[PDB]
């Protein structure tokens, strides 16, 4: 099998800038002059992986000017000129010289943007949840910068620990920013035994906190 | 435009098997040799096997071969894949794309179209359909609660997909139950609460379950 090996993994890069993103491939991919079997292909979040180059440096239908490849035998790359907001997301390559076709690792282009405090919601079981014998509360963080983000929740003022679960949507492709969602799950008994629910988010030193008082 | 509709996807046993399709349409399938590439969750990208435009021809990834049999009809401008003796590692996005024209010597346009993809689950658990939960409350947050079911996936969308704009659908989390549980939530201008609904669209085809559930 033919090892194709990526650099980087992970690339974070400002609007504008140049990106480049390299392919190795243990075995030469020039089967003829001028044909090196080397594509690279764009998988957004959530979507099919679309074609960007094929043959080391043909350009496919529709994508725009800023892709470009290059490269012979055994070593590719694949440039963006001026990076936007809307390219994140991963990049492979692909060698087709030869069956199994088979892909580099991957690399993730992440967008580098200024900080954004994210917007919290928290939502309280449904009356319609609660009749079924369960409580899920919810805690939104909508459109924030960096990822990281600390989510504690608080039961009448108790930390909770090993209850809760979370996720996070990958970057926007507008805005750059992250959101995530965090679940505390309890049994009804456990719901109805307590009154103050409490998400408290932590970016760097601040923390912001929503609540909600069952009774009211 | 050139379209690849796949199906067939869902959930079985290890040991057990199922049928993958995928139907083309907006180019002469018959003219050009046919792919699956499989996608585990939160993986790479993996090639499967190809099958020729006549039909002379298949290849298999040495994992695959004898237990998975590619075929086509052409008639019915149509793939497919039988995969048998389904293991663990099987469980993956497969997805099938359009590859070279089958010319003397056939020519190679990269993997130019992709389908949307189909997903398959190997799994000795059962199915099960969601519940949908109302997230209820100048800006206000709403949203949905698709809580236990399996396998994945659920499409979420809003508005029968008219509202886009403020919309996240965040990767499921899988509980400790063994189920499912994801959400969605939009952001939308809180001075329109009265005077506009807002419904979320959940399919769940594994179990045939789909509601609509208009959040207030």
């Amino acid at each position: 099998d033919i090892v194709m090996t990526q650099s980087p993994l992970s690339l974070p890069v400002t609007p504008g800038e140049p990106a480049s993103i390299s392919c190795r491939s243990s075995q030469s991919l020039l089967y003829s002059i001028g044909y090196n079997y080397l594509d690279w292909y764009l998988q957004k979040s959530g979507q099919s992986p679309q074609l960007l180059i094929y043959l080391g440096s043909n350009r496919a239908s529709g994508v725009p000017d800023r892709f470009s490849g290059s490269g012979s035998g055994t070593d590719f790359t694949l440039k963006i000129s001026r990076v936007e907001a809307e390219d994140v997301g991963f990049y492979y390559c692909m060698q087709a010289l030869q069956t199994p076709y088979t892909f580099g690792q991957g690399t993730k282009l992440e967008i580098k943007r200024t900080v954004a405090a994210p917007s919290v919601f928290i939502f309280p079981p449904s009356d319609e949840q609660l009749k079924s014998g369960t409580a899920s509360v919810v805690c939104l963080l909508n459109n924030f910068y960096p990822r990281e983000a600390k989510v504690q929740w608080k039961v009448d003022n108790a930390l909770q620990s090993g209850n809760s679960q979370e996720s996070v949507t990958e970057q926007d492709s507008k805005d750059s920013t992250y959101s995530l969602s965090s679940t505390l799950t309890l049994s009804k008994a456990d719901y109805e035994k307590h009154k103050v629910y409490a998400c408290e988010v932590t970016q760097g030193t601040t923390s912001v906190t929503k609540s909600f008082n069952r009774g009211e | 435009e050139v379209q690849l509709v796949e199906s067939g996807g869902g959930l079985e046993q290890p040991g057990g098997s199922l049928r993958l399709s995928c139907a083309g349409s907006g180019f002469t399938f018959r003219d050009y040799a046919m792919t699956w590439v499989r996608q585990a969750p939160g993986k790479g990208l993996e090639w499967v096997s190809s099958i020729s435009g006549s039909g002379g021809n298949t290849y298999y990834a040495d994992s695959v071969k004898g237990r998975f049999t590619i075929s086509r009809d052409n008639s019915k401008n149509t793939l497919y894949l039988q995969m048998n003796s389904l293991r663990a590692e099987d469980t993956a996005v497969y997805y099938c794309a359009k590859d070279r024209l089958s010319t003397i010597r056939p020519r190679y346009y990269g993997l130019d179209v992709w389908g949307q993809g189909t997903t398959v689950t190997v799994s000795s658990a059962s199915t099960k359909g969601p519940s949908v939960f109302p997230l209820a409350p100048s800006t206000a947050a709403l949203g949905c609660l698709v809580k236990d079911y399996f396998p994945e996936p659920v499409t979420v969308s809003w508005n029968s997909g008219a509202l886009t704009s403020g919309v996240h659908t965040f990767p499921a989390v899988l509980q400790s139950s063994g189920l499912y549980s994801l959400s969605s939530v939009v952001t939308v201008p809180s001075s329109s609460l009265g005077t506009k609904t807002y419904t979320c669209n959940v399919d769940h085809k594994p179990s045939n379950t789909k509601v609509d559930k208009r959040v207030e």
